[PDB]
């Protein structure tokens, strides 16, 4: 069980922790979050009460060091921040546990969902997609655009996902163009599994940290990295039967998890009908297409 | 973006832009098998594209050897199109090579743009306008060529004859737009109206009669009064 505590709350803001979430007032005695499970990466995120646009927050990891958080009243946000000092740090964390001042991350025990969530997300590669080397958690927020909505403008703050492309040099073979462009399992399976992606479980881990950053912030341009990595697949005549048998469970949990009322920006009808109905893997989603239909029939 | 009546004129400016229309690509008959069955049997096809400023016209006629052992025909149609033109584009020199192509139907987007990666700066564009190049298997020499192909052969002609030494692409265009329309409409008549005088010929290296200035307005006011008379009949009106 890991903790990171904060130095002080000084305006109202609306924490989240992974998919759990608390209201705080300004200047209330909150030091901070406890009990969060060790093995997963995870999130905290903020929304000030002032300013409802703008949520951002920080994934990280706890095995990769001692964090915490500290409100910036230059920069107006909650700043993550390391302590190198184990003894200092365990000092701090100890101290504030005596004075109760801490929520506990509240897990059912029968719940896997931010497992389920989760699975494939290593921090290594999140830290690649959001390039910041001096600092051992990542930082995204609502604004921040991706590489691919940067072609069509500061690098520093770029989502860095994986480009897809399907009417690209990339994606289609030359005397293959129809061939690869209605069945686009070349592009899947060796330009991007085998060539880029390596395996199976990097690709659904972006997958999986594209839907957290969208369903988390309202990241634009991570929902569309989440639908692009989800109709390659299922635009793929050709799939690894474990592969369908995962994407079937990741999508289910993330239709499960997402909030009732965002299902008009978040769902982009064309690829879900397309993935449920028309595409090669129409037959290959059960789970994810008993959850669409009993809950977002509308969008269909 | 899609071309409408708005910016019509573009078509005539000196930038190089053709026309592809897909409509008699792929041509079946339809008949009655043995067993009572139905049964198609497709007849030879041509790609449609056309230099809208000059006349310039590629016929690419397509063969029925071409469908020999092949699925979801009609699917085909599109990317063997778009692979004709797109050959036809790298065989053009540079200084040739269309700016914008535009597509008279938008199921020719997805398989242009995919044949065309190799010209990113060559824009794909649909348009909104109605066109009748649908009807260009309405004009006797063109059928001719294409009925009787043995193979798939490309045959180049001006489809404005020799207009453009008297009157404007602007002009011309209108002229075969409107020639093409009454053909579609009304094929018989159309037929009848162009040629009723046996005393005015088509040149054989041309497509439509020798008429003279005064003769093209008769002919013209004959074409609109064609088109008019059968929307009346088409709707009651």
């Amino acid at each position: 069980m890991n903790t990171v505590p904060f130095t002080s709350a000084p305006i109202e803001v609306t924490i989240g922790i992974d998919q759990y979430s608390f209201n705080v007032k300004e200047n209330q005695p909150f030091h901070g979050i406890k009990d969060i499970p060790i093995g997963h990466v995870h999130v905290i995120h903020f929304q000030h009460a002032d300013n409802s646009s703008m949520r951002y927050g920080y994934w990280f990891d706890c095995r990769m060091g001692n964090f915490y958080i500290q409100y910036d009243p230059k920069d107006g946000l909650y700043k993550m921040m390391e302590e190198r000092d184990g003894a200092k740090f365990e000092n701090i964390v100890h101290n504030f546990k005596e004075r109760q001042m801490m929520v506990s991350y509240p897990k059912i025990d029968e719940d896997d969902t931010w497992y389920n969530l989760t699975e494939f997300v290593q921090m290594d590669k999140i830290r690649k997609i959001v390039r910041k080397d001096e600092n051992q958690f990542s930082y995204v927020d609502s604004s921040m655009t991706t590489v691919q909505e940067n072609e069509l403008s500061d690098p520093a703050h770029s989502l860095n996902y994986t480009v897809i492309n399907f009417k690209s040099r990339e994606a289609i073979r030359p005397g293959h163009e129809m061939e690869d462009f209605l069945d686009k399992s070349y592009y899947l399976n060796t330009v991007m599994l085998q060539g880029i992606f390596k395996n199976s479980s990097n690709y659904f881990g972006e997958l999986q940290f594209a839907f957290l950053n969208a369903m988390f912030f309202g990241n634009y341009g991570s929902s569309l990295q989440w639908h692009a990595m989800i109709e390659l697949i299922c635009s793929s005549a050709t799939v690894p039967k474990h592969m369908l048998d995962k994407l079937d469970e990741i999508l289910y949990y993330q239709i499960k998890t997402l909030p009732e009322q965002y299902s008009d920006i978040l769902l982009n009808e064309r690829v879900w009908n397309i993935c449920l109905y028309s595409s090669f893997q129409k037959n290959s989603l059960h789970n994810t297409e008993k959850i669409m239909e009993n809950k977002y029939p509308e969008l269909l | 973006g899609a071309m409408n009546s708005s910016n019509y004129a573009e078509l005539f400016n000196n930038d190089i832009k053709l026309f592809v229309d897909d409509t008699n690509v792929y041509r079946v008959t339809v008949h009655k098998t043995f067993e009572g069955n139905v049964a198609t049997k497709a007849i030879n096809g041509c790609i449609f594209t056309l230099n809208p400023k000059t006349g310039h016209l590629f016929l690419k006629i397509i063969h029925t050897s071409v469908w020999a052992g092949q699925k979801r025909l009609s699917q085909l149609a599109k990317w063997k199109t778009a692979e004709e033109v797109s050959a036809l584009v790298r065989s053009l020199p540079k200084e040739e090579q269309p700016k914008q192509i535009i597509v008279t139907r938008k199921a020719m987007l997805d398989p242009l743009e995919v044949h065309m990666l190799d010209f990113p700066n060559i824009a794909i564009r649909p348009t909104e306008l109605r066109l009748p190049f649908s009807a260009a298997m309405s004009i006797d020499k063109l059928s001719d060529v294409v009925m009787k192909a043995t193979e798939p052969q490309m045959v180049l002609f001006n489809i404005y004859d020799d207009w453009l030494d008297r009157i404007s692409s602007y002009t011309a265009f209108s002229r075969l737009t409107l020639l093409l329309r009454a053909l579609k409409t009304n094929e018989e008549s159309a037929k009848m109206i162009l040629l009723s005088d046996p005393t005015i010929t088509i040149k054989s290296y041309h497509l439509w009669p020798s008429f003279t200035d005064e003769q093209w307005i008769t002919i013209e006011s004959q074409m609109r009064d064609l088109i008019l008379t059968e929307y009346g009949r088409k709707y009651n009106v």
